[PDB]
């Protein structure tokens, strides 16, 4: 009885790191490695994985760049998954994927950079914008979920305001009127977290009517400060990015390490039946699939390359790090953020719009 | 070109044979349904897609009807995934592939049978009203949905001139094993007659086992629960007390034949309207996965004309999101026989109960006037 | 200003004047405007500029 | 007992028990949570003694 593990998609530059990690275990329960490359027209990509990975009685699955029905399939049989490099928050749910256990912050949870970039300068007035899709709808729900706090339990303390939000479609058409409802208001702190192709269109339509001058203060999210954003935006913005980001291998080590760190805590339950071997012809459930998925919610080792791996209640990465960006004429300055939880300054030339 | 099928998969109800040809008014839909009624054995996701796609590429079915008999709460999403890049209207019917699934992609066309939690909550309010006691505290767990559950009350507890009230909207947290001193202490602060709930069976038995240790399960209060505790409708974990009311519907109303007749009627009435409003019909695509050249093609928008359609009779209208517009549910009182009765029915904002006055499980009397 | 449950949806909505403010249209209401218990919930009033 | 006395409302409560009996009844009270601020039990010497 040797335990196995396998990748999913284009991790071709990593086929040796997993094996080196596997060797790095019994010298730190026989272990191996396998992999496959994804293919277009994902319909067969769903089927093409079972008789190769769910055949060998797998114990985990590792994906990369829209993760396939590996989100769905491994849920059947209840195979715990620890994916990566995927962002769209739809996987936040606990009832659309039985064990999706991500290792990033999902683009919603980047709320608290804002609420920690505003409650240090004593501002209290805002506006907001989101576009008709689930991700921001969560981000909207996220932001309106936190601002209830900071209330008076210390002995008559007060907090900020949550002025009239807006809504709009993915926006093939003009946005003026919607914006026209916002101009005459009495605030400037604007947020807008939709997407690259959305941000470009909205800036392209917003620079026409001069609501985009001085006094305004923008705190924009990740996928709106890149792509076509640099082709149409006027500067002053405060963009966000992660300290590892779109990378290759700074993280498979963390994956396999969290995997291996629990195997000693598993083998003392006298109920260590495996998941079945062979995708075709299975109708039961490995009665320790959700259990093996849940006990990973307590893996505590900081020795990762990007150390301190620890998953939130939703099982996504917690206590991450970001990069407080900024756009000048064409430059992109940086200051370091949170030290994990606080705020720390770094000498640079902060300008405001105008 | 549009094939139509019925695919019962692995149960004890191979009954759909002698009944699918009493719908002979579909020549008014000007299309003949290629009614292939395959019936597969027990099927696994590999085999699931195997059979489904083999048929969709040979029997070439441009609208299907599923059924199953199991507590597998994920199968429907697999078809949703199939329906996405294949563009297939699909109607999961029996318990299982028709269970409540909240958020799917925006491009597919896969629908279902059963009530979304919005209706499954509004009927709760109509129950409370009809018998003249007005809403009291809510109790909740972190299971997904609540951020869309409490809103449906707090947008109907208000837009009604009647005298609603409210109590402490609690919010627990369970899977911490060190905070057992922080759940009993959270549920020891309720003094109201009626109490909702929204959780899953694992947390359900746990709360009731700890609630019974708080003073809220015996005589005087009447816990009510939506359909998620309405699962395997034969269980009585000892911590459950009597009187527990709910709402659901599994089989007592419509049998599989008319149910699958319901489905064939739906799909064929759809095949009527668009193909009678116009004269353009979908195309026989080559394959579902191994095209390798037919991943790039055009798409059509029939998935709009399946909203306002009936059975030449009762309203079988459908949403754009997907659930039965005016669904047919029941109401069940957990008897002291450890079974589940039938003490109501709902249709177009109505309530009719086998009881006039609610019974007990005598400070209540009955006096006569003139 | 009253609370008329307009048809086609049994939902409360203020009407005319006392609703022209809460709808963000108006900014301030100087009038013979009364002081009941109903209106005092949503909008805040001055002191009594008469009796 | 755990549910027999949960309809008490009056801001005062008397009592008559003994030490271990008292401790049990008080743990029950906490498990129902009806001994916070406002209720003021009043017990004779057999608990003081
Ligand atoms: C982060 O900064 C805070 C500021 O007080 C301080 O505690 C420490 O320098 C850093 N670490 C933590 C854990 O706060």
């Amino acid at each position: 009885k040797i335990v196995n593990i396998g990748a999913v998609l284009s991790t071709r530059k990593h086929e040796q790191m997993f094996r080196e990690a596997v060797n790095q275990a019994n010298k730190r329960i026989q272990l191996q490695a396998t992999s496959v490359t994804h293919k277009p027209n994902a319909i067969q990509m769903a089927l093409s994985v079972c008789e190769d990975l769910i055949s060998s009685q797998v114990y985990a699955i590792l994906v990369s760049h829209t993760p396939t029905p590996v989100s769905y399939t491994a849920g059947f049989y209840r195979i715990p998954v620890l994916g990566l490099t995927t962002r769209m928050s739809i996987y936040s749910d606990k009832s659309i994927h039985l064990s999706f256990l991500r290792t990033v912050p999902p683009y919603s949870h980047q709320s608290s950079v804002w609420f920690e970039m505003m409650r240090v300068y004593n501002w209290n007035h805002i506006i907001l914008l989101v576009s008709d899709d689930h991700e921001g709808r969560a981000a909207q729900k996220r932001l309106e979920t936190l601002l209830e706090e900071r209330e008076s339990k210390y002995d008559n303390k007060r907090g900020p305001k949550a002025e009239k939000v807006l809504q709009f479609d993915p926006g093939t058409k003009n946005v003026t009127a919607l914006l026209m409802e916002a101009r005459e208001l009495e605030a400037r702190v604007i947020i807008l977290s939709a997407s690259e192709d959305d941000a470009a269109t909205v800036y392209r339509a917003a620079a026409m009517l001069d609501m985009t001058g001085s006094g305004y203060v923008w705190l924009v999210g990740e996928r709106e400060i890149s792509g076509n954003a640099l082709r149409y935006a006027p500067d002053g913005i405060i963009g966000l990015q992660l300290i590892n980001g779109k990378n290759e291998s700074a993280h498979i080590s963390d994956a396999v390490g969290v995997v291996a760190q629990a195997v000693h805590e598993l083998l003392e339950k006298e109920n260590i039946t495996d998941p079945p071997r062979g995708c075709v012809g299975n109708t039961n459930i490995w009665k320790t699939g959700p259990l093996f998925k849940r006990v990973l919610m307590s893996s505590k080792y900081a020795d990762g390359v990007t150390g301190r791996v620890e998953f939130n209640e939703d099982g996504d990465r917690k206590f991450a790090q970001y990069s407080i960006m900024n756009l000048q004429n064409r430059k992109l300055v940086q200051v370091g953020i949170y030290n994990g939880t606080h705020v720390i300054p770094n000498d640079r030339k902060i300008i405001w719009p105008g | 070109s549009i094939g139509i099928a019925v695919i019962l998969v692995g149960t004890s109800d191979e009954v759909a044979i002698k009944d699918a040809h009493e719908k002979d008014d579909f020549h008014h839909l000007s299309v003949v349904p290629r009614v292939e009624l395959v019936a597969m054995n027990e099927t696994d996701p590999k085999s699931i897609i195997t059979r489904i796609c083999d048929l969709m590429s040979d029997r070439k079915i441009q609208g299907v009807v599923f059924a199953d008999d199991t507590d597998q709460e994920a199968i429907a999403q697999i078809l949703d995934f199939i329906s996405a890049q294949t563009l297939t209207p699909i109607l999961g019917i029996h318990g299982g592939s028709s269970m409540i699934m909240a958020d799917k992609d925006e491009s597919s066309m896969f629908f279902q049978f059963g009530p979304s939690i919005e209706q499954q909550a509004s009927v709760m309010l109509n129950i409370m009203e009809e018998y003249d006691w007005y809403i009291f505290s809510i109790v909740t767990t972190y299971f997904p949905g609540y951020q869309d559950f409490v809103n449906k009350i707090r947008s109907t507890i208000e837009n009604s001139f009647v005298g609603w009230e409210l109590e402490e909207v609690l919010l627990l947290d369970m899977s911490l094993d060190d905070g057992d001193s922080k759940i009993q202490n959270q549920l020891k602060k309720l003094q109201s007659p009626i109490i909702l709930l929204y959780c899953t069976k694992e947390e359900a038995t746990y709360i009731f086992e700890v609630a019974n240790s708080v003073g809220l399960t015996g005589y005087g209060y009447t816990w009510i629960v939506p359909s998620l505790v309405a699962g395997d409708t034969d269980t009585v974990p000892s911590e459950f007390p009597t009187g527990l009311i709910s709402v659901s519907y599994d089989e007592w109303d419509y049998g599989l034949p008319a149910r699958v007749r319901d489905g064939i009627a739906i799909i064929t009435t759809a095949a009527s309207d668009m193909l009678s409003e116009h004269s353009f019909i979908p195309e026989p695509k080559s394959s579902c996965y191994n095209t390798h050249e037919k991943r790039i093609y055009q798409s059509n928008m029939l998935n709009r004309y399946l909203i306002n359609v009936t059975f030449e009779g009762r309203d079988l209208s459908f949403s754009e999101d997907g659930y039965q517009m005016h669904p047919k549910l029941v109401i069940i009182l957990l008897n002291k026989e450890r079974k589940w009765e039938r003490v109501g029915k709902w249709k177009d904002k109505s309530l009719q109960m086998k009881y006039y006055v609610w019974p007990r499980m005598d400070d209540h009397l009955s006096i006569v006037t003139l | 200003g009253t609370q008329e449950r307009v048809q086609n949806s049994n939902k409360k909505e203020w009407n005319g004047m006392m609703g022209e403010l809460l709808s963000g249209q108006a900014d301030m209401i100087v009038a013979p405007l009364t002081i009941n218990n109903e209106r005092a919930q949503y909008i805040e009033f001055s002191k009594p500029f008469k009796y």
